[PDB]
């Protein structure tokens, strides 16, 4: 029964500074040495920062040298991470984990589950919702959620009565900044002019709730 | 009271060249690591096989402090696996070391505006030194076919040549003063803890 | 520094086969190699460390082994709960930790054919000014699947990016969306807009065009 809980994740433009906190529980967290790791969407796992037991030592690797820092709070149970002069690099999801002590090397005993980084320079906005017709053995329609930030938006087929042959996609952080999201659904080329399908997208975030209508191109 | 030298090894105040390395024992002494953390002067710290944060809590037969200063190019070599000029002909680390190794730009203190030529290097060697081994012969390299007896000429080179340290060399040829803790642990009391 | 090649990129199997990673680093490690997991989604689980320990509280179906270079990972009997990605990760390098690449284990099933769907950009967003080109490859497997944007059969790159949905939960088959994202200027300079997919259940690579405004 160990717990790590990682907060402070957030967007922010490159340059700016960020402050990542764990909360460790249920273990003498002032005596392990701990241990940030980050992950990028889609790569994999990158060691990051450690510091000792008592917080009189740090290390880091070269990628972030001279511009993570990393302390604690032993009264408080508690692992910092600040992060300035942070570029796109940093983009990732950050765990705190302990050690274990157990060797005369580093290993990583228990993860957290992570809190998201993200690195870009927009302001909130709102999604724009388009249609994707199907044309004339089934066919597939759907929705295309551009130019929105930040994460995430809820998208739901017939008010949630659309479920089976729903697929919605990972967001894809393009250039400018926004996000581009696509939710499609494969429906039989029979229905195409009885039934209605209308996708529901929400983004909480920039307070946005949109219904399009879905129908073929004529 | 009984706290261990480090700082007649990191504060000293000249050192020695790689191809003529010194070695320093560190034994029979309480070991404070805290000169490490809080000195934030230094540009390399790599660690192999052990860790520095459980160091402090941790006994030790014996340790070594090896001390040389060589360019910025060549801290690279100093670690296990590496193959060079230094690696190979000057200073080895066995594959299976187990230690630490710091270095630090020294371009204010090993530098002259005529160029400082005290520190040396081993050029030419007929092969590879072992792990923790010092040659400070100064044997006439045979390169060619005629053997030389001794003395200098084509193919008959000094084995030797010196660093170039000026104040406006380029960072990777600028001195760097490089220090390598070694532990030992054997079948044996140990005289150094933490 | 230090480099974790482990193979292979990704493996197929069924449930209770005997499962084998290999993890190569470029340099020696005593025995310093440790083996985590990590489902989709959630963070990473320790599996093994000093590279046949197994850590508490796992199944000891789990074992390593392997000192130097060469270290493996055996499951001896698969279970379902076991299909994730594993990770392996040096320590040697102390204050260096380096990660492999990793190694997905998918549940082994037959070669899918992905069905593709070309959508061309809709009118209300051709007001707005840009212009999305959206080609879908539906429930194939494995994610091995080239798509090739060509226009006016030239060849595009670095105009679209993709995205692709985890193994599905139901059949276990993937789906990608490229994206091909442009200007209405550039979109009026050409006419034809195809998406070239290759995968490794088509015989022959399929492609699905149409010309702009048809
Ligand atoms: C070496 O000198 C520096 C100041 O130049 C000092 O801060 C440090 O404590 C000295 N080393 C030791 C071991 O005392």
């Amino acid at each position: 029964e160990v717990q790590l809980v990682e907060s402070g994740g957030g967007v922010v433009q490159p340059g700016r500074s960020l402050r990542l906190s764990c909360a460790a529980s249920a273990f003498t967290f002032s005596s392990y040495d701990m241990h940030w790791v980050r992950q990028a969407p889609g790569k994999g796992l990158e060691w990051v920062a450690v510091i000792s037991y008592d917080g009189s030592n740090k290390y880091y690797a070269d990628s972030v040298k001279g511009r993570f820092t990393i302390s604690r709070d032993n009264s408080k149970n508690t692992l910092y991470l600040q992060m300035n002069s942070l570029r796109a690099e940093d983009t990732a999801v950050y765990y705190c984990a302990k050690d274990g002590g157990k060797l005369w090397v580093y290993y990583f005993d228990y993860w957290g589950q992570g809190t998201l980084v993200t690195v870009s320079s927009a302001s909130t906005k709102g999604p724009s919702v388009f249609p994707l017709a199907p044309s004339s053995g089934t066919a597939a329609l759907g929705c295309l959620v551009k130019d929105y930030f930040p994460e995430p938006v809820t998208v739901s087929w017939n008010s949630g009565a659309l479920t089976s042959g729903v697929h919605t996609f990972p967001a894809v952080l393009q250039s400018s900044g926004l996000y581009s999201l696509s939710s499609v659904v494969t429906v039989p080329s029979s229905s195409l002019g009885t039934q209605t399908y209308i996708c529901n997208v929400n983004h909480k975030p920039s307070n946005t709730k949109v219904d399009k209508r879905v129908e073929p191109k004529s | 009271t009984n706290l261990c030298p480090f700082g007649e090894v990191f504060n000293a105040t000249r050192f020695a060249s790689v191809y003529a390395w010194n070695r320093k024992r560190i034994s029979n002494c309480v070991a404070d690591y805290s000169v490490l953390y809080n000195s934030a002067s230094f540009s390399t710290f790599k660690c192999y096989g052990v860790s520095p944060t459980k160091l402090n809590d941790l006994c030790f037969t014996n340790v070594y402090a090896d001390s040389f200063v060589i360019r910025g190019d060549e801290v690279r070599q100093i670690a296990p696996g590496q193959t060079g000029k230094i690696a190979d002909y000057n200073y080895k680390l066995p594959d299976d070391f187990t230690g630490c190794v710091i270095a630090w730009n020294s371009n204010n203190l090993d530098s002259k505006v005529g160029g400082n030529y005290n520190y040396l290097y081993r050029l030419f060697r007929k092969s590879n030194l072992k792990p923790f081994e010092r040659d400070i012969s100064t044997e006439i390299y045979q390169a060619g076919s005629t053997p030389c007896n001794g003395v200098e000429g084509f193919n008959c080179y000094f084995p030797l040549q010196s660093y170039g340290f000026q104040p406006t060399n380029g960072v990777g040829y600028q001195p760097y003063r490089v220090v390598v803790l070694s532990f030992e642990l054997l079948h044996a009391p140990a005289t150094v803890c933490g | 520094d230090i480099q974790m090649t482990q193979s292979p990129s990704s493996l197929s199997a069924s449930v209770g086969d005997r499962v084998t990673i290999t993890c190569r680093a470029s340099q020696s490690i005593s025995s310093y190699l440790n083996w985590y997991q990590q489902k989709p989604g959630k963070a990473p689980k320790l599996l093994i460390y000093a590279a046949s320990s197994l850590q508490s509280g796992v199944p000891s179906r789990f074992s390593g082994s392997g000192s130097g270079t060469d270290f493996t990972l055996t499951i001896s009997s698969l279970q379902p709960e076991d299909f994730a990605t594993y990770y392996c990760q040096q320590s040697y390098s102390t204050l260096a930790l380096t990660f492999g690449g990793g190694t997905k284990v998918e549940i082994k099933r037959t070669v899918a054919a992905p069905s593709v769907f070309i959508f061309p950009p809709s009118d209300e967003q051709l007001k707005s000014g840009t212009a999305s080109v959206v080609c879908l490859l539906n429930n194939f497997y494995p994610r091995e699947a080239k798509v090739q944007w060509k226009v006016d059969n030239a060849l595009q790159s670095g105009n679209s990016q993709e995205s692709v949905t985890e193994q599905d939960s139901k059949d276990s088959t993937y789906s990608l969306s490229s994206t091909l994202t442009l200007s209405k200027a550039d979109y009026e300079k050409h006419k034809v807009y195809a998406c070239e997919v290759t995968h490794q259940g088509l015989s022959s690579p399929v492609t699905k065009s149409f010309n702009r405004g048809e």
